[PDB]
């Protein structure tokens, strides 16, 4: 390949000059990365096993220095993919949307960023969203982001898409470069102190720094005019603000003083745009951008300071090895000793932490965006609110189970017992039965004392006994702690937050902000119907944690299988003996935990969707009264399973089945299609391959009868692959059904 | 080189190229002459 | 207890014994194959039936067969 | 600004200087020279010196803005 | 499928509305909506927060059949070894719990075999398949015509 | 572990019949009974089917005499 100079300046840089040459001969050789697959396909299973192990780099090569260089370029390729996708959205907003038609009258028109080609009758899918535009009403909330970012013309989105494509090309190029030209050694990687310093000070610090600078120079001075009532064509450009710094000095009183006070510790003077108002914007229904710029500046300073704790080359700083070897108490013996070496060698050990934290943070993103809407006019778009919330729920739900998968992978592949002698991990491996049986008991308890309540309420209301129910009008189960913290957050601006003018969110308690004719956010009164559903959520999460934990604490061995570590991570069983050893591996435990993550989030999203429609969302009268959609029956009807079957499912599913003949017909189609895929998964999940191979035998005889049998002998899916296709189709059908239902229901509420 | 000519002729690439070509055929035919429940 | 048989199609490759995790199978000198040995199952009392032997058989269809039977504490793999 | 430097900012700089001259593990191990003899700015390497110069700005901000608004 | 066919066409014949069936049974949404969703209104309204009528027992049996049918899915999807390990954990828990190891068991508790697993799952599936459809067929019929 | 065996637990684990020192099979479950119907009366004190009638202290008694059986 090419040959650059060196690119270093007394650093820990260490690369290899052209390790892997550039050629196309390996492209025509599928499955070359595996020794077991390179000899050619002899059965059709050879094909499936090709994809099942395409990215598993441990089974391919054993050298870690090769695997890390593969992973780096893989990340670069993923970033190229992501930039391509994002340029897609910017280009569809520039040339296939009505962002300009929506920004003018945002309260009398609906966001849309897709145009369906009129053919074979599908042109009916172009719904009249308002202003003469015909297309699919989007729910990802891109117009709100582009308004909060300062976009006002189509050429801006066009140039954004062009820059996204350029960055995609750059990431794709860097991937090839860091594996075919100068691939880094191990000396460049294992600097976790240095990597943490750089990822805190530079990435998360300077990032929010520059974005706050953007907002102060683009977002704030344009959204201030947008919220006033000025037309977008009369609003100046972002660079006209720097070309004329006086126009910025005047638009904010603090800006009328200069830059020196900031350097001379005169922060309090910049209170005219670095505000702490809180609450929402009465014009758009979203968070104040003057607060978000200040917030990003604070986060920037905090992260840059955090990026100066660990030791690099100038002696100062910490070594995480020291911190881990120091922490040891009388309860855990040696404590964190050996954990630095665990997380500096095993990639799966690192991924089992990163996936868990990233999924939890995605869930936090959903839970924080829904209650403190940060984008303009997103709290009025109930469809966009619900869609962002549920999508960031599902992403995190998957990324969490990924952690429980890669932990078992680390256990089977990278756990060295000689390296873990009486530390945290080794001692946790000792009393596996204690933790697992205690979590078993906890899950049983949470199952009886959360779901049994619903069963008891259904049986009482069915028997005609109202005074024997767990309702707000009988044996009340009032949540005292949540209401107390709600009241705490309500009294914040006048006690434990004198500088704060409004509460963090109006869900805890306070005023009722509403834009146009719909409400943005109001206090979410918590009663019995909320206590019961919260305990349901806790129970489902507990069972999911139990499953995904026994998947890791027993991937090595067990009283049933003492040599399980030999069998690997992914294996169906160990024979029908011992009464039956089916589904004992960590892979099978993840296969089971997928279902329970789905079942937990299925109740979470339904709790959200019904509580919002019943006790929050609703049209506001000009006199002041607020009438909710489902007439506030959640506190009085969500306490029984029949309530959810009738007043939630049967009642709110009518929008989906009656969608034929309209622009929402595709949603009914996909509703039935997910109902189809769900049941299609049951064929795999309830059967076994021993029947399907015997049937393939007869079909092979039939093919050889006419002499039409492929040299690639057909073999039914492996047991593991059967289970994998089953769970994949189960999740796909269920999520497609719920997606279609939620979108058709949220678009049909005005 | 032939290394890429063999990759462009693999099973998935060819089975998606044929599907794209047949999709184009069917889509254009039902663009110019749609709504053919039967033969007149 | 389970029943373990070995048929004359066995080539005596010790693979089923190298795969057995409970020392159920052995190898006795025979006169049928080049290796002059055949699989043996003296300690059927320790056979759980995990089919690890049958999985490790090379002949056209199995030469060693396991037939599950009356399960006991030892065959059930009970460790408690 | 008339005395924000010497009373706090220089004070916090020298405070961090003392606590870093006494608390930092690796001081003179830095890349910089620290050749000339100074009071506390070049007695040890400028890695340590700049470390306390940054931490003293942290302390000075936290104290000046903590006094009374601005 | 056969019973959906019979019940829907006979609803059309009984209400004199053979047109509904003859004009909606050609596409599946007609079944999913004009039959399942349409004829369930009284069924799910056997017991409400407003009152309780004679369909309440059927409204309870409908959800009961759903519960049993979904219970079968556990035996049919998850297989034995997981449950044998989860049972061994509980065995250890009991044989170490003070005031409880003195409660020894003659029958050594084991997980359900694979054959028994499939049998129990199919039995729960069949119970929740028959009872649910019966609670629908009787309740939705004893309302518009009973 | 301290919870499994400590100073108080080493004696209290060994203080109820099947571990208690020299207790006869007649008193084989004194506590195992003195602690049953006394705490079974709790959930029936303010929550039972007959919690809002005139026999607030009767349904619990009969239910305990059946559950102990
Ligand atoms: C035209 C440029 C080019 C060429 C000729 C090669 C050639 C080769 N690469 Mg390579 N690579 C490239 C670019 C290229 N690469 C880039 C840009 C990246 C960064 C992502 C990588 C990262 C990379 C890694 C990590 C590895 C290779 C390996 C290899 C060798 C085997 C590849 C194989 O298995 O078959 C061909 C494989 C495919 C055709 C995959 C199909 C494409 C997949 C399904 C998705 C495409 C994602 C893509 C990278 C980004 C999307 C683009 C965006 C517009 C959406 C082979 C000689 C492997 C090796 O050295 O063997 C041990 C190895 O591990 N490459
Ligand atoms: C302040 C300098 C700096 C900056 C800005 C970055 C930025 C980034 N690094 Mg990085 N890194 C740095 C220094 C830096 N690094 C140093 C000094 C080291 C050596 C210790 C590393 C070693 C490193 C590794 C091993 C990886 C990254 C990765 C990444 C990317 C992950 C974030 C992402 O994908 O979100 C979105 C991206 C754009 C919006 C990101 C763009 C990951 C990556 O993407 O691979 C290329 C990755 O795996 N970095
Ligand atoms: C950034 C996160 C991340 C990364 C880097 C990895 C990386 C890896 N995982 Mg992993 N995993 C993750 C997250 C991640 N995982 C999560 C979140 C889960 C929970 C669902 C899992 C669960 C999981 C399991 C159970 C297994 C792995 C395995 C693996 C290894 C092999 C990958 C493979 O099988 O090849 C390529 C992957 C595939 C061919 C999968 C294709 C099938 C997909 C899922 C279909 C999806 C359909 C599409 C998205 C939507 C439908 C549209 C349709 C109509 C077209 C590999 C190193 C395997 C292993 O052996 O570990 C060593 C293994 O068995 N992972
Ligand atoms: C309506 C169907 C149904 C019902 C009633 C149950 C009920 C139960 N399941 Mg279960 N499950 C189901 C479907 C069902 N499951 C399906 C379809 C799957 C396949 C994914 C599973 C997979 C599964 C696993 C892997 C586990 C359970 C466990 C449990 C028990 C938890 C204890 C509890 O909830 O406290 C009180 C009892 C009732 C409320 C419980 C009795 C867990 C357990 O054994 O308990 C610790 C356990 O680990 N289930
Ligand atoms: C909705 C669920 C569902 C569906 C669709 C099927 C479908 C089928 N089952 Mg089945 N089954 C199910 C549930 C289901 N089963 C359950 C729960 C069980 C109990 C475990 C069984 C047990 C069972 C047994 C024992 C047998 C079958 C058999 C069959 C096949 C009969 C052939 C046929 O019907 O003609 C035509 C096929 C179809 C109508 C289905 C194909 C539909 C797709 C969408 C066609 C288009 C292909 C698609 C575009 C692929 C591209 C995907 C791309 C997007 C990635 C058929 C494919 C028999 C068999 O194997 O046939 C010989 C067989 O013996 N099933
Ligand atoms: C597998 C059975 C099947 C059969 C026999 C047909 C037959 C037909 N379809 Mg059809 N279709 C099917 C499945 C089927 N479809 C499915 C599963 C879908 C969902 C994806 C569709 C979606 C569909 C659409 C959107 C349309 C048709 C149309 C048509 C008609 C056009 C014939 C033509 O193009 O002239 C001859 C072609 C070459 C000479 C034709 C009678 C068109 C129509 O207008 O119907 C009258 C049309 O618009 N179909
Ligand atoms: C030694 C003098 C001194 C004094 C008297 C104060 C006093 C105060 N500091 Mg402060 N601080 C100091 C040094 C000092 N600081 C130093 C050296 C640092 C750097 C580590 C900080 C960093 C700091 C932060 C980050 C914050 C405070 C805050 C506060 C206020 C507390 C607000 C609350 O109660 O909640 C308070 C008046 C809080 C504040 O700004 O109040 C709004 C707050 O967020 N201080
Ligand atoms: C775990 C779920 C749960 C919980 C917490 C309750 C709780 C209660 N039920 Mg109930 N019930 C449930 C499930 C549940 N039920 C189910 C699944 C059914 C069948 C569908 C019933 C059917 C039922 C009936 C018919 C009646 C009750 C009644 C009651 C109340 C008094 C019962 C009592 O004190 O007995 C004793 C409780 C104990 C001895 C608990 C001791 C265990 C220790 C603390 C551990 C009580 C508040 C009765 C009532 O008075 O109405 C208010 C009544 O008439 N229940
Ligand atoms: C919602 C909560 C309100 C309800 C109240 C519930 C009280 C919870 C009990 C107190 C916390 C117990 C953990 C600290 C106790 C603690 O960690 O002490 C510390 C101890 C080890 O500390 P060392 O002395 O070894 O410290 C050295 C370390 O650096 C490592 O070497 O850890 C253990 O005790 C191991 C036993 C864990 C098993 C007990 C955990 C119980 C699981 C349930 C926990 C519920 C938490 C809910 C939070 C949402
Ligand atoms: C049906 C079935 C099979 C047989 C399944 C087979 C043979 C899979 C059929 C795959 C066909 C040949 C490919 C069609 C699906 C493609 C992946 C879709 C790609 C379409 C693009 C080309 C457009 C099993 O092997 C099995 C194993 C364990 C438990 C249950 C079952 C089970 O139920
Ligand atoms: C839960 C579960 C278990 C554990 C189940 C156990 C230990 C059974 C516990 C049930 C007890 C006995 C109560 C059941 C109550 C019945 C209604 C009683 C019917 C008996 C008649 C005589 C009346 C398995 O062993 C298993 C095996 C293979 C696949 C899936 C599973 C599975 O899902
Ligand atoms: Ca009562
Ligand atoms: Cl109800």
């Amino acid at each position: 390949t090419i040959s650059p100079p060196e690119r270093e300046a007394k650093a820990k840089v260490s690369v290899d000059n052209n390790p892997v040459p550039t050629s196309f001969e390996k492209w025509g050789k599928p499955g070359h990365f595996d020794r077991t697959l390179a000899r050619g396909p002899k059965t059709t299973t050879w094909i499936w096993n090709l994809h099942a192990n395409a990215h598993d780099f441990d089974s391919q090569t054993s050298d870690l220095e090769d695997v890390s260089r593969k992973i780096f370029s893989a990340h670069f390729g993923h970033l190229a993919v992501v930039f391509v996708w994002l340029s897609g959205m910017y280009f569809h907003g520039a040339k296939f949307s009505n962002y300009e038609g929506w920004l003018a009258d945002p309260t009398h028109i609906k966001p849309s960023a897709q145009v369906v080609w009129p053919i074979v009758g599908q042109g009916i899918l172009n719904g009249d969203v308002g202003g003469g535009f015909h297309g699919i009403q989007i729910t990802s909330g891109l117009f709100y982001l582009w308004r909060a970012s300062g976009f006002t013309d189509s050429y801006q989105l066009y140039c954004t898409a062009i820059g996204g494509l350029v960055m995609a090309a750059l990431m794709l190029f860097a991937g090839w470069f860091h594996y075919h030209v100068k691939a880094p050694k191990l000396e460049w990687f294992q600097n976790v102190e240095s990597m943490m310093n750089h990822h805190l000070a530079g990435l998360l610090g300077l990032g929010s720094l520059g974005w706050a600078g953007h907002q102060i120079h683009v977002s704030m001075p344009i959204n201030k005019l947008l919220d006033a009532g000025v037309a977008p064509k009369d609003i100046p450009l972002p660079h006209e603000f720097i070309l004329e710094p006086s126009k910025m000095a005047e638009l904010y009183p603090s800006f009328a003083q200069g830059l020196t006070p900031f350097f001379t510790l005169n922060w309090g003077v910049y209170s005219d745009f670095l505000t702490f108002k809180g609450g929402l914007n009465p014009v758009t229904g979203g968070l104040w951008l003057s607060d978000t710029a200040h917030h990003h500046l604070a986060i920037a300073v905090l992260f840059i300071i955090a990026g100066h704790m660990y030791r690099t080359n100038w002696g100062i700083g910490h070594s995480m090895k020291e911190i881990l070897e120091a922490h040891k108490g009388p309860f855990t013996g040696e404590g964190h000793k050996g954990l630095y070496e665990i997380l500096t060698t095993s990639w799966h050990a690192q991924l089992a932490i990163n996936l868990a934290l990233l999924g939890s943070l995605t869930i936090i993103v959903a839970q924080h965006m829904y209650a403190m809407p940060p984008y303009p006019y997103q709290a009025i778009d109930y469809a966009t609110q619900l869609s962002l919330f549920t999508h960031h729920m599902w992403i995190g739900g998957f990324l969490i189970v990924g952690a429980g998968a890669h932990g078992a992978i680390f256990m089977v592949r990278d756990y060295d017992p000689a390296k873990n002698v009486n530390n945290l991990l080794d001692r946790m491996l000792r009393h596996r039965d204690a933790i697992i049986s205690h979590l078993n008991w906890v899950c049983i308890f949470l199952g009886f004392h959360s779901f049994g309540l619903y069963i008891h309420n259904d049986t009482m209301r069915a028997l005609g006994r109202p005074q024997d129910m767990f309702s707000d009008t009988a044996i009340q189960l009032q949540p005292i702690f949540a209401q107390w913290v709600q009241h705490l957050h309500t009294l914040a601006p006048g006690a434990t937050a004198p500088n704060a003018l409004a509460t963090a969110s109006y869900a805890f308690g306070g005023e009722t902000i509403a834009v146009a004719g719909k409400v943005a956010m109001m206090p979410i009164t918590l009663g019995t119907a909320d206590f019961m559903v919260h305990h349901i959520h806790a129970f489902t999460i507990h069972v999911t944690a139990l499953i995904l934990l026994k998947g890791v604490l027993y991937a090595r061995s067990s009283r049933l299988v003492p040599d399980k570590a030999n069998l690997g991570f992914r294996f169906p069983c160990d024979g029908p003996g011992r009464g039956g050893t089916c589904q004992v591996s960590g892979w099978d435990h993840v296969f089971l935990g997928l279902f329970w993550m789905y079942n937990s989030l299925s109740i979470v999203i339904f709790h959200f969707s019904w509580k919002m429609q019943s006790d929050v969302w609703g049209t506001v009268s000009p006199d002041g009264s607020v009438t909710h959609v489902t007439l506030g029956n959640f506190a009085q009807s969500a306490i029984t399973i029949n309530g959810w079957l009738r007043d939630f499912l049967w009642a709110q599913a009518a929008n989906v089945i009656n969608s034929y003949g309209s622009a929402l017909s595709a949603y009914g189609i996909m509703f039935l299609a997910g109902h189809f895929v769900f049941a299609f998964s049951l064929m795999f999940l309830f059967s076994g391959r021993g029947y399907w191979q015997e049937l393939i035998e007869s079909i092979v005889w039939a093919h050889n009868k006419l002499n039409v049998a492929p040299a690639i002998q057909p073999r039914a899916l492996s047991i593991i692959q059967g289970r994998a296709v089953g769970v994949a189709h189960y999740l796909l059908g269920g999520i497609v059904t719920t997606w279609a239902f939620f979108l058709a229901r949220s678009l049909s509420i005005g | 080189m032939d290394g890429l000519k063999s990759f462009l002729s693999t099973a998935p690439v060819m089975i998606m190229a044929l599907l794209t070509f047949t999709a184009g055929i069917l889509i254009e035919f039902n663009r110019f002459y749609p709504d053919l429940l039967f033969h007149p | 207890s389970h029943s373990v048989k070995i048929y004359d199609t066995c080539i005596g490759c010790t693979q089923c014994v190298r795969a057995c995790p409970l020392d159920v199978l052995e190898m006795v000198p025979w006169d049928g194959c080049k290796a002059a040995q055949i699989a043996s199952s003296p300690r059927t009392e320790d056979c759980v039936g995990c089919k690890r032997c049958e999985t490790a058989c090379p002949t056209d269809f199995l030469s060693i067969r396991v037939y599950l039977g009356a399960e006991t504490t030892r065959s059930m793999g009970l460790a408690y | 600004w008339s005395l924000s430097v010497g009373i706090i900012m220089c004070l916090c700089n020298v405070f961090a200087f003392v606590i870093g001259y006494f608390a930092i593990q690796k001081t003179g191990k830095g890349k910089d020279l620290a050749l000339p003899q100074l009071a506390s700015k070049k007695t040890f390497g400028l890695p340590e010196l700049l470390a306390t110069m940054s931490f003293g700005h942290i302390l000075g901000a936290g104290m000046v803005l903590g006094l009374a608004s601005s | 499928w056969l019973t959906f066919y019979w019940h829907w066409k006979h609803l059309g014949v009984w209400s004199g509305n053979v047109a509904q069936f003859n004009e909606n049974s050609t596409y599946l949404m007609g079944w999913f909506r004009d039959y399942l969703w349409a004829n369930s209104a009284q069924l799910i309204n056997g017991y409400n927060p407003y009152g309780v009528n004679n369909l309440s027992v059927w409204a309870w049996m409908f959800l009961f059949g759903h519960l049993v049918w979904a219970t079968g899915f556990m035996f049919l999807i998850s297989w034995r070894g997981y449950w044998q390990e989860l049972i061994e954990t509980i065995v250890w828990a009991h044989e170490r719990t003070p005031l409880a190891n003195l409660v020894r068991w003659k029958d050594k508790p084991v997980a359900l075999s694979i054959v028994q697993a499939r049998l129990v799952g199919l039995a729960h599936f069949t119970v929740g398949y028959v009872l649910t459809y019966a609670a629908f067929l009787i309740a939705s019929t004893a309302g518009k015509f009973g | 572990t301290p919870i499994s065996d400590s100073a108080f637990t080493r004696t209290f684990i060994g203080n109820l019949p099947a571990y208690r020192k020299g207790l006869s099979p007649i008193l084989r479950g004194l506590e195992v009974g003195m602690a049953h119907g006394y705490f079974l009366i709790g959930p029936w004190t303010l929550l039972g089917p007959l919690r809002d009638s005139e026999y607030q202290y009767i349904g619990g008694l009969i239910g305990a005499l059946a559950l102990i059986l």
